[PDB]
């Protein structure tokens, strides 16, 4: 028998700093990168898939994963807890087609996965996910790209990157990325981030990545990723 | 358990909350957000922190929020606090409206939210809202108004406040200027664009860094509107016309 | 069975209700009133169910008085009828539900003189004149009849007066006293009770 | 839900809680309130209001029912809860029995209510002590006081907040019939005492009066002033 | 830090414990058991002349026949008296008869302990009442006096003194009683000790009277009554 | 120490330290002796008072027509095991229409007791309990703490010096077999007057007795009806 | 061995190097109590229990560390008794659910696996505390044989031909091994049980100790019941002879 | 600023400074607790779990001591660490399974049991009243659709699916050990995948045990029902290695 803690595990500090929000952005600071570029015609997802072992099947698990006909998502931070925002992600884009019978605007989703993602800085007895979520969609003929973290806060971004490397990768996109990108130029991009912080060498295998266009989202077969690594 | 308990709403040994008062610390390095009241309408101008080349620019503002027909606010703080807070304005807002089939006093509103911020300040063992909150609006009892909202669950009625970064020398800059009963919009907008510049830490100050709303009465029904880049653009630009014509 | 009637100008509400509480086939009351004071120029009259009227009544009553102390403004006569009818449609598909027919005059200052009609399903509407009870089918004709938007308040007791008359001639129930009184600018005024 | 005792005893046997509640309600603005022959008073300050912010918002005398109205010290935001708790008390009282509320009675609630947050889980004590200002039904003016404890008295003249010892401490030098004779005296009793200890301007006094029959009055700051014009016509020369 | 039931290597309750010292804070009230009658007497303490006199009630009516005194934090008491004048009502409707003097101590010493943190409800008690309550009254076992404090323990006394001057008070009365003395001397002692452990002189406004005797029923006295009683100092 | 502070806390030696505190309550509390013939169980307590003036404490309570018990410890633990013992008999009596087996009944405490040790927030009971009880097996002696081990015994004594009156029982324990009721109660009388000191022994005022068995239910005397018992003694030697 | 402050508060925390220290101090309250025995016969189990006799005034029986878990089941516990009751209690009604649901009487490994679920519950958080006992269970039927288990404070539960808990463990083990359990009848065996308590019992820092039997076999026609007087007594009379 | 604390984060599931979990982090060291190691190999047609089986003493039944558990009739499992932890975790692995099959029609797959323990697992190191589970599972069967699987999940909440995989003390040496096997492309028979699992546990240990100090289960394309080999036919492919 068991009955849970009912007070906050994250508090103000006296600097007014929620050390615990900051503590979470240092896991999601410390895995493995990954980069989002919204390109005028659609939007590419690409993340670092490296296993370090040849035992490890590349083809069992994913981390990009597919929410619905038209959204994807990536992360960086910790598998366990993408895992429970990817199963929330997906029952919340559901519970809207099912009100509405109309594919969920992306804004709409990435605001209702960033409200559990606050639930669990003032919730009791929990701590707060370690992880930041990259969600790219198609609706109304436009490409989107958001970002939400562990504050529960979530931005709209051109370009972004996020894991190891943040910084030197999101400098990159500043001077790589400009505006008006074809989907399979983007791509480039995408792997080209990639590489600046990979330490190894690129297989198919080794890294993984999703697009979304105007005929929805699908994750890349690794038939595809070894076209774009020349 | 009680071990690991932080005992959020519990008193100190002076009389005062921990928690509301580190959460008033959080408010200070947001970003910056005034409201002006005149007597033809009334505004919000806040400074936008989500601010780089690679942001897309979807949403219609980044801390200005519609809670009304005739009411919206603006925020200072954590921002995933202020979008549940939010939200629940827009709920309550709208139990009113299906109660009473009228629009929901400016003050009631501030008053309801208020009350669940101060629960959180007494029962729960949860932490507070760290969100400061600025809600202008008409109402057919008081016509436009401001109102200043704290983590402590406690308000005001303003007609000129600021909240945020370097909040207290933007208050002190407008306790100087405002003259009262005499404001009117254009002259309130003008205020807005010199508090701001003085206060801001960029300097130049620019229209991608700042945010404007204006609420007005037109025509029997109230109008809100976010302003233009090109707009706010010619804002900034005529306070620079005048930083030319200050010296002789 | 018991009689409302309500009657709106272009600046005042009048309003009449009888004065007998009745039981099985007596007259337990000649002087009970049936209306209730919401606020200084709201009236609410009630109808219906013996122990549920009173009750209902009360409650709303309460809380127009709560809202009162609670801003420092008194509801509007549109607000307070909606409010009336959100409490009576929501215990409509309860497992207790008010049998209660009421009508709601008041006076706003920038809508003017209002008048509500409400039924014990709680549907809402505003009327220039409606009126509760069996008497309702022999009175709103004679309304029908002499009723102008521009009617007077001295035109206005006297149409009260020939509706009143006909309740006594052609009703089979005996009311012989109604309580008359007029909502405007000043507020709620008793005027002198019609006996027969 | 959060069951954790926040009010507990002490080695020495004291209610730290409910004594840092205390510590609150000296920090809060002075609020005075004495009773009179025909009427009763209330007066209000440390307003300190920056004149850049409405004033209407931020008044702290608040009217409970018809017959009861009160004022408060310490923890604004806790007050508000507690009037409003009052106030839905009073028409609670209204329906299940025809008689409007006794002061005594919305007094004892209001106590009742500071007492059981000071022995339930999970919550804390209010941060505000009050002054209860009403009329019974047969007429006989009455006063009353609460703090965070949960324990109530009947007053002649009190005051709490801050320099509500010095306040308290005048009122027992100039609480006589020479000074309730009138119904002008003891509203002057009233502002004698304010400006004894605020920074000094009746533009920070707000003051409330009830008769014996007649609604509240929340005064004019042209009628204080006209009392405070009276008040300094009779210091340099008195 | 620890919880409300945590027991002490001596084998106490803290909280207890702690409530006992909250007495020692309160008020004196002194009840006298005699063989026709129980006398009840208390010192209300005015910190101010602007206070009203009859404002403070520390020796309170439960029923026709059952008187109680007070002392310690008043707030936690009036939730106890309250609680003792519901089960006297609700005794009265359910066997048509008055309650014993030790069944109404009984019925409140219940509520002693029943405080906690975990596996409770959520109107639960916290902590324990800061009380230390004289019931004193008559039934069909004759004029009967009864002492209860924060650990629920209640017996019967023949005199008995609780609050701030509990030892010294305690001491006068161990060498003034007779168990054949008379209401008249009863309310005398209690008066005459009250004036010796108290800081302020015995004033008629000053103290609470009340008298419980067979033929008439539970009495508060009025301040010409307690002239009468204040003459013979 | 910090092992020390809740229930659901073990000690590095395998130990509940506030089981043992619980303990300790018992002990402190006046001495209450327990014993049995072939007929009859009979239970002698040490009433006390705080002051000459006050009363004495009750120590012997009523549980069922055959069975009784007396306390050691906190009064209010004790009245909160005493209801429930209460209530189970009454529960037996209503279902079976026979008396509850008193082997069932202290298993029901052991069951009771239990659970409070073993979760977190709550407490042991702070009281011993010695159960005098008569049924198909004959006379029943048991001993209840507060940990929820109990014990089937011949005689028992618990509280404060009770070892000198443990000591009496252990040499005349072959005794109480063939004993007459009137001969075992005198045993129990001397056996608590071992934990009194040599300045004081058993008077009328502090002494409180309970018997049941074959011949009767079970019965407490007190003040006058104690005296037969006391009648008739061999003085206090050493 | 023991980590001090931090660590070893809270069944929900773990230490370090990876020891959960609540479960390890409940465990160490068994190896305080007295010892508990029990082996598996050709045809039954026997169990054995020193029970030291704290004062001489409690009764001869009482204290039982040997129940009647299910007609045909019997429970050793050693450590501490109250735990131990409750514990027997939760596998009495599991037994007792068991026929309520499938209509026969319970397998013993089943009954063993259901209530070392029960305590393994309460080694995982910090709202309650580890059963500070350890416990063996015996069956015996013409379909599954003769059975014996045994669960401590963490959960666990393995099959025996002989065990034992308590006090001196390791002295009762070595002494069982020499054993031909497998061969010997059940009425040899309580000889032999007894024999290994009286070696086991320390006469020099323990008082004195009485003796607690248990059948469940062949001869006691599948049910679980108390070893007579007379069976008890010779048997006791061999353990004082060949302790020489 | 490797490895910093601060407040609660190494008595709770909170995070550090770093941003870790040492609650966590401590509970794969309970793994090593159990002082045993486990290793899965899989095969084109087989797939193979092996476990060191030490026995104390003749005291103890042999036939009741296993970290060889059954949750289908196509899915075994192989658990270390905290015994009583291990089979916690079995018994809720076999809920989730015919749980899965009352609602959905069909048997469990491989990938989707452990995906759902993995989600069990996350619970607890989110949630700070409870400890994660000192155990791991490693689970066999034969998909449908996909042939082999071997699948394996975490106290963190991580789990994926392998080629071949140990668990244990003896981890880290005989993944190293696998890797090697694994360059080189061999005939991955159901002799060849048993006997890489079997002479694994026997070079890291180095022990050349006897039938009883060891235990096998296996999974097979002509036989997807899980079974324990037993000591007959354990020896059977111990005398077929020394040839
Ligand atoms: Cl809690
Ligand atoms: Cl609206
Ligand atoms: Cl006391
Ligand atoms: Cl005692
Ligand atoms: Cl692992
Ligand atoms: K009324
Ligand atoms: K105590
Ligand atoms: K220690
Ligand atoms: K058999």
């Amino acid at each position: 028998a068991k009955r849970g803690y009912s007070f906050s595990l994250t508090t103000f500090s006296p600097s007014g700093k929620l050390v615990q929000i900051e503590y979470a952005l240092a896991a999601v600071a410390g895995g493995a990168p990954s980069v989002g570029i919204k390109a005028a015609n659609g939007v590419v997802l690409a993340t670092e898939k490296k296993q370090k072992s040849i035992l490890y099947d590349e083809r069992s698990v994913h981390k990009v994963e597919p929410i619905t006909k038209h959204i994807g998502l990536v992360y960086s931070g910790m598998g366990p807890d993408y895992r429970v925002l990817v199963h929330r992600a997906r029952k919340l884009a559901q519970q809207y087609y099912l009100v509405y019978q109309e594919p969920i605007p992306t804004a709409q989703l990435v605001q209702r996965v960033a409200s559990v993602m606050q639930e669990y800085t003032q919730s009791g007895g929990v701590r707060p996910f370690g992880v930041s979520l990259l969600i790219c969609g198609w609706n109304e003929g436009r490409p989107y790209l958001f970002q939400s973290d562990p504050s529960g806060a979530y931005f709209a971004w051109k370009a972004t990157a996020m894991g190891k490397n943040y910084v030197n990768g999101k400098t990159f996109l500043e001077k790589r990325y400009n505006e008006d990108l074809e989907l399979e130029d983007a791509i480039h991009t995408a792997i080209l981030t990639l590489k600046e912080s990979f330490e190894g060498q690129m297989t198919e295998d080794n890294i993984e990545v999703g697009i979304c266009n105007e005929a929805g989202f699908r994750r890349l077969t690794p038939t595809e990723v070894r076209d774009y690594l020349a | 358990s009680r071990r690991y308990d932080s005992r959020t709403t519990i008193f100190s040994p002076e009389g005062r909350l921990y928690q509301v008062e580190y959460a008033m610390e959080a408010i200070g390095h947001a970003g910056t957000c005034l409201g002006i009241l005149a007597n033809d309408g009334v505004l919000l101008a806040a400074e936008r922190r989500n601010i780089h080349k690679l942001l897309d620019e979807v949403f219609f503002s980044e801390k200005i929020y519609k809670l009304n027909e005739d009411m919206a606010c603006s925020v200072a703080g954590i921002t995933s606090d202020a979008n549940v807070l939010t939200n629940e304005l827009r709920l309550i807002a709208q139990r009113y409206l299906l109660q009473y089939q009228e629009p929901i006093p400016c003050e009631q509103l501030v008053t309801a939210l208020c009350d669940i911020k101060q629960a959180y300040t007494q029962f729960g063992g949860k932490r507070p809202f760290g969100v400061s909150l600025l809600y202008i609006g008409w109402d057919k009892h008081y016509g436009f108004q401001l109102y200043q909202s704290d983590p402590s669950g406690n308000y005001g009625g303003w007609k000129a406040t600021c909240i945020g970064n370097n909040s207290a020398a933007a208050v002190s800059m407008l306790k100087q200027d405002y003259k009262e009963g005499e404001m009117t919009l254009k002259s309130a907008l003008a205020l807005a664009v010199k508090v701001l510049n003085k206060t801001m830490d960029v300097s130049k100050l620019s229209a991608e860094k700042v945010e404007i709303a204006t609420l007005t009465r037109e025509s029997g029904k109230t109008v809100i509107r976010v302003l233009k880049q090109k707009e706010v653009e010619q804002l900034i630009k005529k306070h620079e016309e005048e930083e030319a014509k200050a010296e002789r | 069975m018991e009689y409302l009637i309500g009657i709106q100008g272009p600046d005042y509400v009048l309003v009449a209700s009888d004065r007998v509480a009745a039981s099985n086939i007596v007259q337990m009351k000649d002087d009970h009133d049936k209306m209730f004071k919401m606020s200084e120029k709201i009236l609410l009259l009630c109808v219906g169910e013996a122990g549920d009227t009173v009750q209902f009544a009360e409650y709303i009553q309460k809380n127009v008085q709560l809202y009162k102390m609670r801003n420092g403004y008194e509801l509007s006569p549109t607000a307070a009828a909606n409010f009336t009818r959100r409490n009576l449609a929501d215990c409509l598909r309860s497992r207790t539900p008010y049998h209660v027919n009421l009508l709601l005059a008041g006076y706003d200052e920038h809508e003017g003189p209002a008048l509500y009609y409400m039924d014990y399903l709680a549907a809402l509407a505003k009327a220039p004149f409606a009126a509760h009870g069996y008497g309702a089918f022999l009175t709103l004709s004679i309304l029908d009849r002499y009723y102008t938007p521009t009617i007077s308040r001295e035109r206005a007791v006297e149409l009260l007066r020939k509706c009143l008359e006909e309740l006594q001639k052609r009703f089979i129930l005996n009311l012989p006293t109604f309580s008359v009184r007029v909502i405007d600018k000043d507020g709620i005024h008793n005027l002198e009770n019609i006996a027969f | 839900s959060y069951d954790r005792a926040i009010t507990v005893f002490s080695p020495d046997g004291h209610l730290f809680q409910v004594e840092y509640a205390q510590e609150a309600v000296k920090k809060g603005s002075t609020a005075v309130g004495v009773r009179g022959k025909d009427i009763v008073v209330l007066g209000v300050e440390k307003k300190s209001v920056a004149k850049l912010q409405d004033e209407r918002t931020v008044r702290k005398i608040c009217a409970l029912d018809d017959n009861v109205c009160m004022a408060f010290a310490g923890l604004t935001a806790d007050a508000r809860i507690v009037i409003n708790r009052a106030r839905v008390e009073c028409q609670s009282h209204r329906l299940t029995v025809e008689d409007p509320v006794t002061v005594e009675y919305i007094t004892r609630y209001i106590a009742s209510l500071k007492q059981r947050y000071t022995q339930s889980n999970g919550r804390r004590p209010f941060g505000i002590s009050a002054l209860i200002v009403g009329f019974d039904f047969d007429g006989t003016p009455r006063l009353y006081q609460t703090d965070p404890s949960g324990t109530y008295h009947a007053w002649k003249a009190n005051a709490i907040g801050r320099g509500a010892k010095s306040v308290r401490e005048f009122l027992e030098k100039n609480y006589t019939d020479d000074a309730i004779e009138t119904d002008d005296l003891t509203i002057k009793l009233v502002i004698k005492a304010l400006l004894e200890v605020v920074q000094s301007g009746g533009k920070n006094i707000e003051l409330a009066v009830m008769r014996r029959d007649q609604p509240l009055k929340i005064l004019n700051p042209e009628e204080i002033e006209k009392y405070v014009a009276e008040i300094e016509k009779e210091k340099e020369e008195n | 830090d620890r919880g409300v039931n945590t027991f002490s290597p001596e084998g106490r309750l803290f909280q207890v414990e702690y409530a006992i010292e909250a007495i020692k804070l309160g008020s004196t009230a002194i009840g006298i058991q005699t063989s026709e009658g129980v006398c009840l007497a208390v010192e209300k303490r005015i910190t101010s002349p602007l206070m009203e006199p009859s404002s403070i009630e520390k020796i309170v009516e439960i029923d026709a026949h059952i008187g109680c005194a007070m002392s310690g934090l008043i707030a936690d008491a009036k939730t106890l008296i309250d609680k003792a004048r519901v089960e006297t009502q609700n005794h009265w409707f359910t066997y048509n008869e008055t309650m014993t003097v030790e069944s109404v101590t009984q019925a409140v010493s219940n509520l002693a302990l029943q405080f906690g943190e975990e596996d409770a409800d959520p109107g639960a008690m916290s902590r324990p009442f800061g009380v230390a309550l004289l019931f004193g009254g008559v039934d069909e076992k004759g004029p009967q006096l009864f002492h209860m404090d924060p650990s629920g323990t209640f017996v019967q006394c023949d005199a008995r003194a609780i609050g701030s001057a509990s030892e010294g008070a305690q001491s006068s009365l161990q060498e003034v009683y007779h168990k054949s003395m008379t209401l008249k001397e009863a309310i005398k002692s209690s008066l005459i000790i009250l004036k010796q452990v108290m800081e302020e002189k015995l004033n008629a406004t000053n103290i609470e009277l009340a008298t419980v005797q067979p033929g008439q029923n539970f009495h508060m006295f009025t301040k010409e009554e307690l002239e009468e009683v204040i003459k013979d100092i | 120490n910090q092992y020390d502070n809740d229930v659901t806390v073990w000690s590095p030696q395998g130990r509940i330290h506030q089981i043992e505190y619980a303990m300790e309550a018992v002990k402190q509390g006046s001495a209450t002796v327990g014993l049995k013939s072939k007929t009859h169980a009979v239970l002698v307590a040490l009433k006390r008072a705080q002051s000459e003036l006050a009363a004495h404490q009750k120590k012997i309570l009523h549980v069922d027509n055959h069975i009784g018990i007396s306390i050691a410890g906190l009064t209010a633990d004790a009245r909160l095991l005493c209801n429930f013992m209460r209530q189970e008999c009454l529960d037996s009596r209503f279902v079976f229409d026979r008396p509850l087996p008193v082997s069932r009944l202290v298993s029901l405490i052991g069951s009771k007791t239990q659970i409070p040790t073993q979760r977190y927030g709550r407490r042991p009971y702070g009281v011993g309990l010695l159960i005098a009880g008569y049924d198909d097996m004959g006379p029943h002696i048991f001993q209840t703490c507060p940990s929820a081990n109990y014990f089937d015994c011949r005689a028992m004594s618990i509280g404060a010096r009770s070892q000198s009156a443990r000591t009496y029982l252990e040499r005349h324990m072959s005794e109480f077999m063939e004993c007459n009721l009137d001969e075992l109660v005198k045993h129990g009388l001397r056996a608590l007057r071992e934990t009194l000191p040599a300045e004081q022994d058993l008077t009328t005022k502090n002494v409180s007795i309970g018997i049941v068995g074959k011949d009767l239910e079970f019965t407490i005397y007190d003040d006058d009806d104690v005296s037969p018992f006391l009648d008739g003694l061999e003085e206090r030697p050493q | 061995s023991s980590i001090g402050t931090g660590y070893d508060l809270s069944a929900s925390t773990f230490s370090p190097d990876g020891r959960v220290f609540q479960v390890e101090y409940a465990m160490k309250a068994v190896e305080n109590s007295s010892t508990a025995i029990g082996i598996r016969c050709k045809d039954g189990v026997v169990f054995g229990v020193e029970k030291l006799v704290l004062s001489k005034l409690y009764e001869e029986g009482s204290n039982k560390r040997l129940f009647n878990v299910d007609r045909h089941v019997g429970m050793a516990v050693a450590g501490l008794l109250a735990d131990a009751r409750s514990l027997a209690d939760i596998a009495r009604e599991e037994a007792s659910n068991f026929r309520s649901n499938f209509g026969y009487n319970i397998p013993l490994k089943h009954l063993a696996d259901r209530v070392a679920m029960y305590v393994h519950a309460y080694t995982l958080y910090s709202a309650v505390r580890p059963f500070g006992c350890s416990f063996m269970l015996g069956s015996y039927s013409a379909n599954d044989g003769a059975q014996l288990y045994m669960i401590d404070p963490s959960g666990v539960s393995y099959g025996y031909w002989g065990c034992a808990i308590g006090k001196a463990r390791q002295a009762a083990k070595t002494e069982i091994e020499k054993l031909q359990m497998k061969e010997m009848t059940c009425r040899d065996v309580v000889k032999e049980v007894a024999k290994i308590i009286y070696i086991v019992h320390d006469e020099v820092k323990d008082k004195a100790f009485e003796l607690e039997l248990s059948w469940v076999g062949e001869l006691t026609k599948g049910r679980h019941e108390i070893v007579p007087k007379d069976i008890r007594e010779e048997a006791e009379k061999y353990a004082k002879e060949s302790l020489k | 600023s490797r490895g910093s604390s601060a407040g609660f984060d190494r008595h709770i599931t909170i995070f550090s400074p770093e941003g870790r979990l040492y609650q966590v982090e401590y509970a794969f060291k309970a793994i090593n607790q159990g002082g045993l190691t486990s290793v899965a190999v899989r095969g084109k047609d087989c797939a193979v779990i092996v476990t060191q089986k030490k026995v104390p003493d003749k005291l103890l039944d042999s036939s009741t001591v296993t970290h060889l558990f059954k949750i289908t009739e196509s899915i075994g499992c192989v658990m270390t660490g905290m015994t009583a932890d291990s089979r916690s975790q079995v018994q809720r692995a076999r809920y989730e399974a015919a749980n899965w099959k009352y609602k959905y029609g069909y048997e469990i797959p491989v990938d989707m049991l452990c995906k759902r323990i993995a989600d069990i697992s996350q619970v607890y190191t989110q949630n700070a009243e409870m400890r994660p589970l000192g155990c791991c599972m490693i689970l066999i069967g034969i998909d449908e659709e996909q042939g082999p699987q071997v699948y394996k999940c975490d106290p963190a909440g991580y789990y994926c699916g392998f080629k071949a995989t140990a668990a244990g003390v003896k981890q880290t040496e005989s993944t190293s050990f696998l890797e090697k096997k694994v360059k080189k492309k061999f005939d991955w028979t159901f002799e060849q995948t048993v006997e890489t699992a079997i002479t694994c546990l026997s070079t890291v240990l180095s022990i050349d045990f006897k039938p009883s100090e060891i235990e096998v289960g296996v999974v097979t394309v002509e036989n997807p029902k899980f079974r324990i080999l037993t000591e007959a036919e354990i020896d059977a492919h111990l005398v077929a290695l020394a040839e």
